[PDB]
RNA sequence: UGUGGACCCGCCCCUUGGGGUGUGUCCAAAGGGCUUUGCCCGCUUCCGGAUGGGCCCGCGUCCCAUCAGCUAGUUGGUGGGGUAAUGGCCCACCAAGGCGACGACGGGUAGCCGGUCUGAGAGGAUGGCCGGCCACAGGGGCACUGAGACACGGGCCCCACUCCUACGGGAGGCAGCAGUUAGGAAUCUUCCGCAAUGGGCGCAAGCCUGACGGAGCGACGCCGCUUGGAGGAAGAAGCCCUUCGGGGUGUAAACUCCUGAACCCGGGACGAAACCCCCGACGAGGGGACUGACGGUACCGGGGUAAUAGCGCCGGCCAACUCCGUGCCAGCAGCCGCGGUAAUACGGAGGGCGCGAGCGUUACCCGGAUUCACUGGGCGUAAAGGGCGUGUAGGCGGCCUGGGGCGUCCCAUGUGAAAGA
RNA sequence: UUUUUU
């Protein structure tokens, strides 16, 4: 099943994640389908999260499954906000 | 697109099969001169239509057997044995340069 | 040669033969001594040069040079071969590291102590 | 030592016999049907070709022939029956095949 | 038979200019004629004109040279200092529009044969077309 | 760690006054005063004509030793200058002049180069309100180079800023003397520096 | 039960086995859970998406011609078997074909790429780490189970080895993480942790995870940083040279003053917000609560001591010179060369130059090397015109017009993953 | 006969 998850691209003690569409079977840092945003947990920059919701909205239509942490971040950019 | 080639039939002797010789022009990757390579393809001729010396268009197809992945599309130019005689003579030269 | 010639045959890269058959192309190779000798050099010079026949971990028996004013190397002592040739001695293609297993460093060596393998003394 | 992935191996031999059994039935019935088609009994060959088909599509319901593999044998059977049934044809039952 | 008429014409000019001939003839050809046109436009030759010799057509190339110079070797400076055939038979040279060289940092020309005609290196670049690199002239 | 030892001995070997000593390179004790010849037993012997490499080598040292930097950081700064757009020559100088430890001296906060280094290294220098204790820190145009109010009562600081009264600063710098502030206005130009170093000589040293 | 799908045959449209239609035949399933009248976790058939993959094709892919001929399922055909699926993939029968100098066959070597190093470039070299594909799991063969394997920690068999053995017979398989041994010039801890990310199973809670995140060791590489700063004699001692006047180490030290690496004391993280609970319909949304290896580490505030320097070189290339010692000796040496009584080349000292927590060395790669020359070389005498001819293949092609538009040139577009640069 | 051509 195709999933939406994070991929660690930061350094030692400085993590930077790439919210990413990939098959669950590939490595967590391995090849992926599409880069759909980034996440800075340490919040070091003014913009530490970006999504491109309408792209993330596409993959949820074709059956991508987000992680608990991915869904948490997607909700923060309002992927599910329906008003 | 299915790959398509244009060459000359050099072999009639098989059944339902003709050997098509497709030349190719391209400059040398370093020395830059125009060189002419060529490669024989095993084509499928279901109706035994095409003969020796015919110039035909060949097209990438679902494999018919080993070594046979192309079918004959149409006859471009019919009956020019000079292209065949060029191939035979070179093949005939290999009886020398042995011992 | 013509362009056509180059297409037909093309240049021939010049293969470079190794000057040090210390196999596995190793930076160093250890071996046990066979003989400890003293040999006469080529024409312009004259001296007694201390060398050693060495049976190598590469499966080789070669001559090595003993640097320094004097050595403790004996017939059966084990050593590490360095590489590099003694010019005025024909056939000696490899040196010997001083400061390695059974070859001590040169005593009273005060100038070039990285080579010849000697430690740092004390000044009272 | 002693991983309980051996539980899988124990089940593997269960399913081994199951798949093996159904297949030996498919084959034995198919050869029995095609025997009669070659032997000209139109009704009996048909009454058997039905059960062969039913047994085939039942084997595909599980993990034995799941793919179009079931269709191949179904296809091959109905052809060879109808073909062999062309020797004083008279397709008596006419159940399995189409008009 | 003559092998490369262009190099032959490029040389016929190269040889004539070294002994400071007033004129020289080259066997007439339309492609050659377009080459000579670029040279007469770019000021390397006085010009040219068709002529027959023993009934066969030729092209008189009127060379130009510099001022008679000072002490020893008063021979003038050449207008054509260098000419070299680039894309010869047996090794053809074709360059795209971005591959066209800058000849002598702009002071020279590169005669390009293009689908849009025989152009100098500059004409070919403002036209945005490449092709067969005929020769250097500077 | 950078070079640490006799300094006004290197005033002599370069043949040019090197103000790394701070004061006393101004007073007639620099040993550039009444001893311009190089150090050593043979310093007073007639020097042989320097090779074309000899000149290029000495010119680099004359520049490198002036800022008090190891060759490691020095070379890397050059290779950075060659890639950036502009004249490799001047850009390299502006990069040296952007060193915090060098700006501290240039701002007159410290008497010498080595002294300005220690002031940074011990955290006495402020850059835009934060402490910066790295002498290699590159100052960008517009940054405020101040003194930590923790150190504003230190007698060494009130000493140098006392002689800075009425003293002028480089055209690419400006300083508030009372509040012990400072600002890096712009990258200095070749003309902004009076350094007795031919930069083309140093570039020519690295083409090899 | 027949939504529908499968199969033979016909028809229609497409055009290789794509879609539709008709008759006939064949094919479906499973329950569990509660807040038990309704909802959640599931089940069956079919169509589509998404993702992952199989097979096929053009092209590119190291050396040896002292490998020149190779080939019997080998080349093709018909029919069949097998597969998810084409195919000599296998089988029967028929035809006698298929491949090669444009490098067949054989031999040697080697995972390949993104990239990396080098270089002005073309190019040469390389493929560690990371990312993509492939191949293998002691050697060889084989299938089973499954959507998927011919399966590293699954099975059967042969072989070599190790262990148990009641001699009949069994048990194994670190190229998983550490760790041992051997070989070797040489390569780490039998560490912490489920807190983060990711994966497996489950309604969930949760369980598993040597993937992973962290720590440890090693100057192995990169980078940042300290061994003080300022004042200080026309200039101590000692050592070194000396024209015996003096010169050198050198503001260097002593010593005056300031700062305060270490270290002590206190505070003390970001990385962590969801899963969950509650409201709202188990949705949007809102609200609330638990959750650390690193680690009391990072960092901040206070206190505060002058507190590691080394290595190479100094005859030329190449930057840095004198004295003494030794006398073709002892030795230096990358190359040219030094030493056989004044050696700036040996060995030490003083001094100097170069780098500096590194400095040298050896090996290896590219460079200089235009010394395999595409860019960019040559063959009268320096290395190099074949003894001469004929002529096959191939390479090359005078002038004019016209068609084509393969090479060639231009525009648009798709592709050129990420990292790197 | 050997090194050194000063
Ligand atoms: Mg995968
Ligand atoms: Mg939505
Ligand atoms: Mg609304
Ligand atoms: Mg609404
Ligand atoms: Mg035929
Ligand atoms: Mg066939
Ligand atoms: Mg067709
Ligand atoms: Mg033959
Ligand atoms: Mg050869
Ligand atoms: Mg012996
Ligand atoms: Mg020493
Ligand atoms: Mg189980
Ligand atoms: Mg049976
Ligand atoms: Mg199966
Ligand atoms: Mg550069
Ligand atoms: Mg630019
Ligand atoms: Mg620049
Ligand atoms: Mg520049
Ligand atoms: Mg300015
Ligand atoms: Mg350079
Ligand atoms: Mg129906
Ligand atoms: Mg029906
Ligand atoms: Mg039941
Ligand atoms: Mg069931
Ligand atoms: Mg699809
Ligand atoms: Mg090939
Ligand atoms: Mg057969
Ligand atoms: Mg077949
Ligand atoms: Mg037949
Ligand atoms: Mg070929
Ligand atoms: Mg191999
Ligand atoms: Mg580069
Ligand atoms: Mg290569
Ligand atoms: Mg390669
Ligand atoms: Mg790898
Ligand atoms: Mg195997
Ligand atoms: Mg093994
Ligand atoms: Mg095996
Ligand atoms: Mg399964
Ligand atoms: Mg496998
Ligand atoms: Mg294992
Ligand atoms: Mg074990
Ligand atoms: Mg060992
Ligand atoms: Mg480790
Ligand atoms: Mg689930
Ligand atoms: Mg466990
Ligand atoms: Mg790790
Ligand atoms: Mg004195
Ligand atoms: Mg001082
Ligand atoms: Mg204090
Ligand atoms: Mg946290
Ligand atoms: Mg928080
Ligand atoms: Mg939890
Ligand atoms: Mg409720
Ligand atoms: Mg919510
Ligand atoms: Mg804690
Ligand atoms: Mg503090
Ligand atoms: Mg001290
Ligand atoms: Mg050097
Ligand atoms: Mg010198
Ligand atoms: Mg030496
Ligand atoms: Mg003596
Ligand atoms: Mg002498
Ligand atoms: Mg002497
Ligand atoms: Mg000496
Ligand atoms: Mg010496
Ligand atoms: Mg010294
Ligand atoms: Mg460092
Ligand atoms: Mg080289
Ligand atoms: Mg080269
Ligand atoms: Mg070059
Ligand atoms: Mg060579
Ligand atoms: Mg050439
Ligand atoms: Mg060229
Ligand atoms: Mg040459
Ligand atoms: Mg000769
Ligand atoms: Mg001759
Ligand atoms: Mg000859
Ligand atoms: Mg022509
Ligand atoms: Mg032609
Ligand atoms: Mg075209
Ligand atoms: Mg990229
Ligand atoms: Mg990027
Ligand atoms: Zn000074």
């Amino acid at each position: 099943m195709v999933k939406i998850r994070l991929a660690r691209f930061g350094s030692k003690h400085n993590p930077h994640y790439r919210i990413v569409v990939t098959d669950a079977r590939r490595k967590r840092d391995g090849k992926y389908i599409e880069k759909i945003g980034y996440y800075d947990p340490r919040k070091t920059t003014p913009d530490w999260l970006k999504v491109d919701v309408e792209r993330a909205r596409y993959w949820l239509s074709v059956g991508a499954q987000p992680t608990d942490t991915a869904r948490r971040l997607l909700r923060q950019a309002g992927v599910f906000r329906q008003e | 697109p299915k790959k398509v080639l244009t060459g000359v039939v050099v072999s009639d002797k098989m059944q339902k099969t003709v050997t098509v010789l497709v030349e190719r022009q391209f400059p040398h990757p370093l020395y830059g001169k125009v060189i002419k390579r060529s490669k024989k393809y095993l084509a499928h001729d279901p109706e035994e239509k095409y003969k020796l010396g015919d110039v035909v268009e060949i097209i990438e197809s679902r494999p018919i057997s080993k070594r046979k992945r192309f079918r004959v599309l149409r006859l471009v130019e019919s009956g020019r044995m000079d292209l065949v005689e060029k191939y035979l003579i070179r093949r005939q030269n290999y009886e020398s340069l042995s011992k | 040669p013509t362009i056509n010639q180059l297409v037909r045959k093309g240049r021939e890269k010049v293969r470079k033969k190794s000057k040090v058959p210390a196999l596995k192309g190793a930076p160093f190779r250890r071996g046990v001594c066979t003989v400890v000798r003293t040999v006469t050099p080529k024409k312009p010079n004259s001296a007694l040069r201390k060398v050693a026949k060495v049976r190598l971990t590469s499966g080789y028996e070669v001559t090595a040079y003993i640097p320094g004013e004097g050595h403790n190397l004996q017939e059966h002592s084990v050593v590490l071969i360095r590489g590099g040739r003694v010019k005025d001695l024909p056939g000696v293609r490899y040196h010997i590291v001083r400061g390695v297993y059974d070859a001590a460093g040169v005593k009273d060596r005060k100038k070039s102590r990285s080579k010849y393998g000697t430690k740092k003394p004390k000044e009272a | 030592r002693n991983l309980s992935a051996l539980k899988r191996h124990r089940q593997s031999l269960k399913r081994r016999l199951r798949n093996k059994a159904k297949k030996s039935a498919i084959k034995t019935l198919s050869k029995k049907a095609i025997q009669l088609a070659q032997e000209g009994k139109a009704e009996e060959a048909l009454k058997i070709m039905r059960k062969a088909e039913s047994l085939i599509d039942k084997a595909a319901k599980g993990s034995t022939l799941h793919k179009n593999a079931a269709a191949r044998r179904k296809s091959r059977l109905m052809r060879k029956v109808r073909q062999l049934l062309e020797a004083a044809g008279a397709p008596l039952i006419g159940g399995g095949l189409s008009a | 038979m003559l092998t490369d008429p262009i190099a032959d014409m490029l040389t016929r000019i190269r040889n004539a200019t070294r002994v400071y001939k007033e004129s020289t003839d080259v066997p007439a050809s339309r492609f050659k004629e377009e080459i000579l046109r670029i040279l007469a436009r770019e000021g390397f030759i006085k010009g040219y004109e068709r002529v027959d010799v023993d009934g066969k057509p030729y092209l008189r190339v009127y060379l130009k040279y510099g001022p008679r110079r000072q002490g020893p070797d008063p021979r003038p400076e050449q207008v054509i200092h260098h000419i070299r055939r680039i894309s010869k038979p047996g090794r053809r040279v074709y360059v795209g529009v971005k591959e066209i060289p800058r000849v002598r940092r702009g002071l020279g020309i590169a005669i390009l044969s293009t689908s849009k005609g025989v152009l100098t290196d500059r004409e070919a670049r403002k036209l945005g077309v490449g092709g067969e690199l005929i020769c250097e002239v500077w | 760690g950078r070079y640490i030892g006799p300094v006004c001995r290197l005033c002599r070997r370069e043949g040019v006054k090197l103000y790394l000593k701070g004061e006393r390179c101004y007073s007639p004790k620099c040993a550039m005063e009444r001893r311009p010849y190089p150090p050593g037993q043979h310093g007073q012997k007639r020097a042989r004509r320097p090779s074309d490499y000899a000149v290029r080598l000495r010119e680099k040292q004359k520049l490198r030793r002036i800022y008090g930097i190891s060759e490691r950081q020095f070379r890397n700064l050059f290779e950075e200058a060659s890639k950036k757009k502009g004249v490799t020559g001047s850009v390299f100088l502006g990069l040296l002049e952007s060193r915090l430890d060098n700006v501290v001296y240039r701002l007159g906060f410290a008497v010498s180069r080595r002294q300005a280094r220690q002031l940074v290294r011990h955290g006495h220098i402020t850059v835009n309100g934060r402490r910066v204790d790295l002498p290699s820190y590159r100052v960008r145009p517009g940054d405020e180079i101040a003194v930590a109010e923790k150190s504003r009562n230190l007698e060494l600081i009130r000493q140098n800023l006392e002689a800075m009264k009425g003293r002028k600063v480089g055209p690419w710098l400006s300083l508030d003397v009372e509040g012990m502030k400072g600002k890096f206005l712009r990258l200095p130009d070749r003309e902004d520096l009076a350094l007795p170093v031919n930069e083309q000589l140093v570039i020519e040293f690295y083409s090899r």
